[PDB]
């Protein structure tokens, strides 16, 4: 399906566009409600 | 903070990890409790208290 593998720095609007979001805040499970 | 967890929001204990409340879950109880108080002005607690 490929043929080759490239590496580089990532630029900020190659992360952003990798990223389906951002994280705000710390807590992992409220685990009484084990919905995250 | 943050070498012996701030405590939790809803309770004693102003120090500790305590797997407490989480924030974003306490401002909805909270506000919850605010619009079901001011909802038909429910008299305070701390004067059944009294």
């Amino acid at each position: 399906e490929f043929d080759a593998i490239k590496i580089a720095l990532a630029s900020p609007d190659m992360i952003r566009s990798w990223s389906f979001g951002e994280v705000k805040k710390p807590e992992t499970i409220n685990y009484r409600t084990f919905k995250p | 903070l943050e070498i012996r967890g701030a405590g939790e929001l809803l309770g004693e204990e102003q120090s500790g990890s305590m797997e407490t409340i989480g924030f974003s879950l306490y401002m909805e109880l909270l506000e919850n409790a605010v619009d079901a108080l001011k909802a038909g002005r429910e008299p305070s607690l701390e004067d059944l208290t009294s």
